Order: C-alpha cells, then structure tokens, then sequence
C-alpha cells in the first residue's frame, strides 16, 4: 500500500495473508467470506508469464493478522487449503479480466475479534455504493513504494473513478468485470495498491445497514500510485453468480 | 526476514 | 458466516468507530 497508514488492531478481521511455504513469503492478499471460504485474485494463483502456478500443497492461509513478518501467537490461525478454483474465463493473457479465485479451506477457521468474515454484496448494495466519487478502502501487507516493505497490515481510503476517466488514463482493454480507484493528480491526495497487495480486498461501508461489503479484489495497475494512473480492482458483484456457483457446487 | 511459523502448519 | 458477516468484533459489534470510517460515509452522497 502506498500513502497509507498502519492498520488499527481488528480494523479488517476479514484480511487474510497468502503465504508461500518454500521459501517462506508473502505472496498476496486475501479476503475471508465464510468460516471455510476464502477469496482472492487469480493472478495470485495463476500468472503464466511470472511462471506462477501454485497449487494447493505450496501454500498456507494465515488470518486474524496485523504484524507482516511476524508469527502473532495466540491471534493469528493459520489454514491449510483444501482446494483452489480460478475463474474459467480468467483473461490473464490480455488484461487481467476477472482477475478471481476462490480457495476452500481444510477446516473452519474459528472466528474472533481478529477473524471475522466480510459481506459479498447483492444487486441493490452494488448499485447504491459503486459510483463514482464514493471511498472504499483497501487494506495489504504489500510494497510501501513502486521502487520498502511495512512492519504492519496497511489501509488506505480511495475514490471510485469515473469508467471514461478509468479508460483514457491508459492503453490496456478495461472490462465492465473492472472498476477503478485512486485520486486525480489534481486532487492532492496520493494512495494505491502495489505488489504484493493483489487478491485484497476493496471494502465498502454501508450506510444503510452498516455493514462491510467487498466490492472489489486489488487487481492491477502500471506501477504503483503514479500521476495519472489509477488502481483496478475485480468487480466482486459482476462475478458474483460464478462465486454462488462455487460454493453451491462444493459445499460451504 | 519472515519470523518461523509452528512445524504443525509446513507439514 | 452469512448472518453476521461484515460487523467488526472491535468496532461495529461495541458501537466503536475507526479512526477514518467517517471519511467513507461523507463520501456517499
Ligand atoms: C500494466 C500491468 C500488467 C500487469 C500488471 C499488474 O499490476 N500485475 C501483474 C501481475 C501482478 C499484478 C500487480 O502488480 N498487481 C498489484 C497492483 C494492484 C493495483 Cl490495484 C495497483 C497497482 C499494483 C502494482 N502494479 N500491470
Ligand atoms: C498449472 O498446473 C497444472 C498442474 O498442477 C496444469 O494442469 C495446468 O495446465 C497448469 N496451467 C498452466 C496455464 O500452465
Ligand atoms: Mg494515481
């Protein structure tokens, strides 16, 4: 996260942490949507040109996390992954179009004051909140600078972005399955993602019923907090019926 | 620079 | 959990607010 802070204790219970096993890494963000389902970006998975193609056996969820590095006793729990599924129509060849994977875990995480699931959103909560000018917040342990690296999870609040803004800010293909945040350079505030902060969430907070909701997955974008550049993130909603899908097909 | 994490977890 | 999910143990589940939530709801107009 670039121009961000450090995270309050209990801020994001939903945060997860994708950790390589061998050598021992962060490799992403994710986010906890039930007590045995975990979501996240595909990219973070399956990346042919990084040759990246984890499987289950490589990797290691670790929630209820604040401390980077750190092994936090008797906070974080750490979970063994039962199965990964990565959207069939992941577009990791072009522009990273539906940028979203989904991975079952062994056994229910026990939920706490640090582990504690984040809302998918419906049709109506979508449509109210996802417009331009509205603030989410996105939340990872990811590189502090595009050119270090933060002792503690970090969160930053951005604007939404108008979808012509979104397009003529770059040359790659946007898809209706992406949406994009970040401020203007005229604006005067700064933030975005950065590597290591994909498969994060980008959460919004109703006002209608006060609840957290996920409407977006940190995806892509050309650097990290450059003028003129924004961050892109999966719409979570657009998705949505393949999630369902998922879920209904190997059990919750 | 990563702390180790219990063996009950890399197994 | 579908139920309670997106509630916070340390802040919404007590009545606290996060130091920059206030930030997010004044941008929902
Ligand atoms: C122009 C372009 C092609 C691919 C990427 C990209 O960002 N990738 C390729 C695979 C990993 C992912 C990444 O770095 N995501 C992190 C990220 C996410 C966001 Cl929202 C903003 C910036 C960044 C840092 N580039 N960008
Ligand atoms: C990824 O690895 C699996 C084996 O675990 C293989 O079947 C699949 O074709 C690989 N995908 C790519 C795009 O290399
Ligand atoms: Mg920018």
């Amino acid at each position: 996260i670039v121009e961000g802070s450090d995270a309050e204790i209990g801020m994001s219970p939903w945060q997860v942490m994708l950790f390589r096993k061998s050598p021992q890494e962060l490799l992403c963000g994710a986010s906890l949507i039930s007590d045995r389902w975990v979501l996240t970006a595909a990219h973070c998975l399956l990346y042919p040109p990084w040759d990246k193609n984890f499987t289950e056996n490589d990797l290691l969820v670790r929630i209820g996390k604040h401390s980077r590095t750190r092994y936090e006793r008797n906070i974080e729990k750490i979970s063994m992954l039962e199965k990964i599924y990565i959207h069939p129509r992941y577009n990791w060849r072009e522009n990273l179009d539906r940028d979203i994977a989904l991975m079952k875990l062994k056994k229910p995480v026990a939920f706490s004051d640090y582990i504690h699931p984040v809302c998918l959103p419906d049709r109506e909560t979508a449509a109210s909140l996802l417009q331009a000018g509205y603030k989410g917040r996105v939340t990872g342990w990811g590189n502090l600078k595009e050119t270090g690296q933060p002792s503690v999870l970090q969160v930053v609040n951005l604007p939404i972005v108008e979808r012509p803004v979104c397009k003529d800010s770059t040359r790659i293909r946007i898809t209706d399955n992406m949406f994009c945040a970040g401020y203007k350079p005229d604006e005067g505030k700064r933030g975005d993602a950065c590597e290591g902060d994909s498969g994060g969430p980008f959460v919004m907070k109703s006002p209608f019923n006060n609840r957290w909701y996920q409407m977006g997955i940190v995806s892509w974008g050309e650097g990290c907090d450059r003028d003129g550049k924004y961050g892109f993130y999966t719409h979570v909603f657009r998705l949505k019926k393949w999630i369902q899908k998922v879920i209904d097909q190997f059990g919750e | 620079d990563f702390e180790e994490i219990p063996e009950e977890y890399l197994q | 959990g579908e139920a309670d999910c997106g509630l916070r143990p340390l802040f919404e589940k007590k009545s606290l607010e996060d130091k920059t939530e206030r930030e997010l709801l004044e941008s929902y107009i």
